[PDB]
């Protein structure tokens, strides 16, 4: 069977693990959220052909910087993640994540993925963001960064509401089946 | 622009069914995965289930065998060579963090703790 290996990468607390659990189980986790997603593989039918899809989470904290890339070999697509209510995480896409994956997997395509979009329209998050100056990241400014850093595209989702969730992984599968 | 994509979700740990077990001829990347898994399990034993990331990564070294084996690159074989040293440095750093230990004492503890746990693991490999 042909195999798609997808690796999810990004800052701590952006929602990497929950995005993976909500997508694979169709449930948002509150009771069991490991730091790194449990081992997962599934059958995907793509144009009548069966593919193995393997989804790999990572630990984004700098303590693991020398251990994290052990899971990069043979990766077919990366998901580079940031929360749309964390400008800090958006910044690290440019300065840490894309430099990291392109140093190890220099021709492997990647999507830029915005997470937690249900917090864009939640006052307390905007309230907290107004203090020390920040606003949520918009699809516009995020699409620019994706053009700049040569991501396949920008996609967006909420693990909590499941909005856009299916599409993120459809696009990833497509980006994996490429030149 | 787009094929019909249907994901066949299944409940539970099905992933073991998807592993490709057949070894490459020279320089098996899969064998590399096995050694790295063994090293990560040793560091997880030392840190004593205070750090579940190491165990999760060991688990991933198995999951990684969903991709068919091939000969390893030089960056991959060097990474597997550098891994022990890097795990010891993590343990060391952690021991300065949690405990009061000065860096050189922490490193010494880490090297010895790792060496000894590695020996126990090797001597507990089943027949
Ligand atoms: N409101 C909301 N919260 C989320 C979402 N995804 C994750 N979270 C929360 O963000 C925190 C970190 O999520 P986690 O999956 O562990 O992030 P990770 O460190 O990148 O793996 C947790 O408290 C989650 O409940 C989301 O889509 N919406
Ligand atoms: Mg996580």
């Amino acid at each position: 069977m042909q195999t798609i290996k997808c690796v999810v990468v990004g800052d701590g607390a952006v929602g990497k693990t929950c995005l993976l659990i909500s997508y694979t189980t169709n449930k948002f986790p509150s009771e069991y959220v490991p730091t790194v997603f449990d081992n997962y593989a599934v059958t995907v039918m793509i144009g009548g052909e069966p593919y193995t899809l393997g989804l790999f989470d990572t630990a984004g904290q700098e303590d693991y910087d020398r251990l994290r890339p052990l899971s990069y070999p043979q990766t077919d697509v990366f998901l580079v993640c940031f929360s749309v209510v964390s400008p800090s995480s958006f910044e690290n896409v440019k300065e840490k994540w894309v430099p990291e994956i392109t140093h190890h997997c220099p021709k492997t395509p990647f999507l830029l993925v915005g997470t937690q979009i249900d917090l864009r329209d939640d006052p307390s998050t905007i309230e907290k963001l107004a203090k020390n100056k920040q606003k949520p990241i918009t699809p516009e400014t995020a699409e620019k960064l994706a053009r700049d850093l040569k991501a396949v595209k920008y996609v967006e989702c909420s693990a909590l509401t499941q909005k856009g969730l299916k599409n993120v992984f459809d696009e990833a599968i497509l980006a994996a089946l490429e030149p | 622009a787009r094929p019909e994509i249907i994901v066949l979700r299944e409940p539970g740990a099905t992933w073991g069914n998807y592993l490709q077990h057949q070894k490459a001829s020279n320089h098996s990347l899969h064998n590399l995965y096995n050694l790295q898994r063994d090293l990560l399990t040793v560091a997880a034993t030392v840190l004593g289930k205070q750090d579940p990331v190491l165990t999760s990564m060991a688990n991933q070294m198995e999951l990684a065998k969903v991709k068919a084996d091939r000969p390893a690159t030089k960056q991959e074989e060097a990474a597997a060579k550098a891994l022990k040293k890097n795990l010891i440095e993590l343990i060391a750093a952690r021991t300065q963090q949690q405990d009061g230990l000065p860096a050189k004492e922490a490193h010494r503890f880490a090297a010895v703790a790792f060496r000894d746990a590695q020996v126990k693991q090797l001597n507990n490999q089943p027949w």
